[PDB]
């Protein structure tokens, strides 16, 4: 369950947040295969509450109302033509996993679902799985109000409701087959693993007790014995009597320290500074890095109210977000995914968004279709941070080292900070209010090499700033604080 | 909580 399955030599994957299945299905086919790409985490493929007040919020698609593989982002037959196309261009696909519960306990009963599904939140009944109010812990929970109170009490987190969201009885057998049916559906369509959404409010035994349920990856596309690659959400700072340690069993585990830490110090708040990063991982009290599953921000706390609040770094802030996902890519640690967002009109009313719910880019609820502009970015207000030549230039990064050492770390004892990995990559940053001018250790055999983020290697010559790397390993590297992207990477890859 | 926060909406 720690192994993601991607191809050889592809060590990232992208969460397309709220993407249509046809549109992941092309951008396997026209980008992500081409430059390197793992694999694609998906948003949750069966049906849920279609919420009209707010207006299609993204976060109707966490109130399932069945299995069916019924959204706005596509039907079955999109959904397993999406995963065909990706499987065979070598892109894996994710599924988000949406187990801990059904919808809310106060929607309004009805056919308001993206698949015209009937549920009665109020009578338990989901006769499309089908489940009734046996398959609940109304009965178990201890708390006067039926919802999670109070989260130092570890067993009301996982039996009772997480803001009022009908939560599955996940000790039954028959509620562990019916999710277990549902993921065996998606790994037989050929999907390569799954993030496991809300793990914290699930025990891990009932986790063990639905994973031990499911087949092997579909033996078509992955060797035979090939398990399902398991990530689990769970958002442990510290402080709390639950551990994301607890989940390790099971699979990996998101590491929300990672991106909440990395913020604070790209934006040099807290007293924090680049040149403490040298003992990046673990050193700074993470999760080993095998169990790790890491990123700068997600769909989630990219909207400020989450783990980090404001510090975490988001397209918004493109310049210092791009150095961010830099060092995360360029830095041995954790499986590493980059996120792929949609713009919304932000509204901060005292540091929180207004506007945090809305959707993705619709007309009257239908989600447009990802265009892809001349110079190779999105519109239709899809933001396409994986298409960046700074963010796909350092996924081609990761792929080049990987399996190389952290070595040749350099800090001034302020911002400015570099390293490589082994001898086949060479990365530095000026995060300093001064320039960078300055001749260091590489690493990497004599010659010279395209900087990938201010250009690229096309045939052999470079569009952006050529490094010169002498016989001794040594280059010179001049960044001014004032430059649009104040870092330079340098790779086997892009050597002339 | 959970999911920025929607039940406050
Ligand atoms: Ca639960
Ligand atoms: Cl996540």
């Amino acid at each position: 369950q720690y192994s993601p399955n991607t191809q050889q030599g592809r060590t990232s994957i992208v969460h397309l947040f709220e993407w249509r299945w046809v549109d992941i299905a092309l951008e396997c086919e026209r980008y992500l295969a081409p430059k390197g790409f793992g694999g694609v985490q998906v948003s949750p493929p069966n049906e849920n509450v279609a919420i009209y007040n707010p207006f299609r919020p993204w976060w109707e698609r966490y109130q399932p109302v069945s299995y069916k593989l019924c959204t706005r982002s596509g039907n079955e037959d999109e959904f397993r033509n999406m995963v065909t196309r990706c499987n065979n261009v070598g892109v894996r696909i994710y599924v988000d996993a949406v187990i801990n519960h059904m919808c809310g306990n106060a929607v309004s009963a009805g056919t308001s679902s993206t698949c015209g599904s009937y549920f009665n939140p109020g009578s338990r009944d989901f006769p499309a799985v089908p489940y009734s109010g046996w398959d609940f812990n109304d009965g178990k929970c201890k708390t006067g109000s039926g919802d999670i109170e109070n989260y130092n009490d570890a067993t009301q987190v996982r039996d009772c409701r997480l803001t009022g969201l009908l939560d599955l009885a996940l000790e039954k057998d028959y509620v562990r087959s019916k999710i277990a049916e549902y993921m065996n559906h998606l790994i037989d369509i050929g999907v390569a693993g799954f993030r496991l959404d809300a793990s914290k409010h699930m025990w891990p035994g009932d986790i063990k007790a639905i994973l031990d349920k499911l087949h092997n990856l579909n033996s078509n596309w992955f060797p035979a014995g090939s398990k399902p690659f398991i990530y689990q959400e769970v958002i442990d700072l510290g402080g709390e009597p639950i551990k994301s340690s607890d989940y390790f069993g099971n699979g990996r585990v998101t590491e929300f320290k990672y991106g909440a830490k990395l913020g604070t110090v790209i934006r040099k708040w807290n007293g924090e500074k680049m040149s403490y990063l040298k003992n990046w991982g673990e050193g700074w009290g993470f999760v080993p890095s095998d169990r790790a599953l890491v990123f700068v921000d997600n769909h989630d706390n990219q909207r400020g109210h989450g783990a980090g609040g404001a510090s975490i770094l988001t397209f918004w802030d493109a310049r210092l977000y791009k150095m961010a996902v830099g060092f995360m890519l360029a830095h041995p640690y954790g499986f590493t995914r980059v996120m792929s967002s949609y713009r919304w009109p932000r509204q901060f009313q005292n540091g929180n968004d207004v506007n945090d719910w809305v959707g993705p880019p619709n007309n009257n609820g239908v989600i447009k279709e990802v265009t892809i502009n001349p110079d190779t970015t999105c519109g239709n207000d899809w933001v396409c941070e994986h298409r960046w030549r700074q963010i796909r230039n350092m996924v081609i990064f990761r792929n080049v080292v990987d399996g190389q050492p952290f070595t040749n770390w350099y800090d001034n004892g302020s911002n400015q900070v570099a390293f490589g990995r082994g001898n086949r990559g060479f990365i530095v940053f000026n995060n300093d209010d001064w320039s960078f001018s300055l001749t260091l250790q590489t690493g990497l055999p004599a010659g010279t090499y395209c900087d990938v983020i201010s250009g690229d290697k096309i045939n052999g010559n470079c569009t952006g700033i050529k490094i010169y790397v002498s016989d001794d390993g040594k280059a010179h590297f001049s960044i001014s604080n004032s430059a649009e992207d104040p870092f330079i990477a340098i790779h086997a890859e892009s050597k002339l | 909580x959970p999911y920025s926060c929607w039940v406050r909406h």
